[PDB]
């Protein structure tokens, strides 16, 4: 979860 | 109606911006270890740590130093050593981090650390590059809006400015005939300091043995190889005659201080498809280097055989102004630039296999976008005594001293 947090900082996952 | 456009390519995307920034502000638990967002007085078009650090007994935090410039147009600009409170890599995790107070358990946490001003002194325009000789770091190279490349000792100067506003560097430096942004200080001879700047032409300086009490040293050799800007220049980390410089001429130039021609360096590279901004050299690596530009990409290259590009990272949307390889780990990249984000590089996992989810955001080299500034990056700096913590600066005043979360480089 925290890796693909990485290269997508913008996405909201929510 | 050339100025109606621009606003208007302006509005759309500050709210771009604005909400790109609330959703990184989510996001910042579980991406950082270490956020620390300071508004400066004014803005920075320079940012590097200072290498000393001063830890004292029994606190879990040791004191850093940064050296700034300020951006102004008015005529007040200074060359500004600041001073950062960081944590020690032996001090406990908690929520003092993430400019936080909020205690875990319905109260008061701790405190952040905080950043202050320490020297301020005046200077003849606005800094476009400050950079410490690293042989002694009082020393202190500054490049102006004039032609002049001045050279600044801040312990010969008082920590408050005077309010008349007479800039007396310790050396002026010319040979140069417009502005420009590219310094480079060598680590392996004392006082041989190189410059870039618009005239298409590199200078190099040799101070070692003339006096430092105002004098005008003019340039030992002027390299006049580029036909257009030449936006950056830097030595080699190892050999102390080679050095390297990028040009609007989409070009990489090595050159040679053993050789004589003066308008031809030792190779050239057709480096990118636009304007070529800064460089780098691998401190561990003493055959690769990494150049960024305007084309959005990140080349990276071999002395061995220029002719060749390596790699080329690709993850940027605008032009990129600065690249830096981590002082700590020698797979590490890192470059900023216009498109307001910050990536880090790690070149280990160029080749490995994703799935098309990782495809879509982007190569599997690419390991961290920072999202936290709000406008274009103009410097960066890593932090050499501690891992993993970059300073960057912005032109909206924003300063951010951040570190990523640890689980995603060890692994
Ligand atoms: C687990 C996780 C991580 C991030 C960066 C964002 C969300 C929504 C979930």
């Amino acid at each position: 979860c925290t890796k693909r947090c990485a290269r997508r900082p913008y996405k909201p996952c929510a | 109606m050339a100025d109606k456009e621009a606003a208007f390519d302006d509005a759309v995307e500050e709210r771009v911006i604005n909400e790109e920034y609330k959703i990184w502000k989510k996001n910042t638990p579980f991406l950082y270890d270490l956020v620390m967002t300071h508004a400066l007085e004014w803005p920075s078009l320079t940012a590097q740590w200072l290498p000393d650090v001063t830890r004292p007994e029994g606190k879990d935090f040791s004191i850093h130093r940064l050296v700034l410039g300020t951006h102004t147009s008015d005529e007040q600009n200074h060359l500004v050593i600041a001073s950062v409170q960081l944590p020690n890599d032996d001090a406990q995790f908690d929520a003092s981090h993430y400019d936080s107070e909020k205690g875990e358990f319905g109260g008061f946490g701790s405190v952040s650390g905080k950043i202050e001003i320490e020297i301020k002194i005046n200077h003849e325009g606005e800094v476009n590059r400050a950079r410490y000789m690293p042989q002694n770091p009082c020393i202190i190279a500054t490049k102006t809006p004039s032609s002049d490349v001045l050279v600044f000792d801040y312990t010969k100067h008082p920590s408050k400015p005077d309010p008349s506003g007479e800039c007396n560097p310790d050396l002026r430096l010319r040979g140069h005939q417009k502005e420009g942004y590219g310094l480079s200080w060598n680590p392996n001879l004392s006082g041989h300091l190189l410059s870039a700047s618009d005239d298409h032409t590199i200078c190099l300086w040799d101070i070692s043995a003339v006096p430092k009490e105002g004098k005008v040293v003019d340039a030992k050799t002027i390299f006049t190889g580029h036909t257009a800007v030449v936006e950056d220049v830097s030595w080699h980390l190892l050999h102390e005659s080679l050095f390297g410089s990028v040009a609007d001429d989409q070009k990489l130039m090595i050159w040679d201080t053993r050789s004589n021609n003066t308008s031809k360096p030792s190779h050239s590279v057709d480096a990118h498809t636009a304007e070529v901004n800064c460089l780098s050299f691998n401190p561990y690596s003493e055959f690769i280097l990494a150049t960024g530009s305007a084309d959005k990409t990140v080349a990276l290259w071999d002395l061995r055989n220029l002719k060749l590009k390596l790699h080329s990272f690709e993850s940027h949307k605008d032009e990129i102004f600065q690249v830096q390889w981590s002082p700590h780990n020698e797979t590490i990249l890192a470059s900023s630039g216009t498109d307001r984000r910050l990536n880090v590089w790690d070149l280990s996992k160029i080749g490995e296999e994703q799935s098309p989810e990782d495809a879509e955001d982007g190569p599997p080299e690419l390991l961290f976008i920072h999202g936290g500034h709000t406008a274009k990056i103009s410097d960066f700096s890593w932090n050499p005594n501690e891992p993993w913590v970059i300073c960057s600066v912005s032109e909206d005043n924003i300063m951010q001293v951040w570190q990523m979360a640890e689980n995603i480089y060890n692994d």
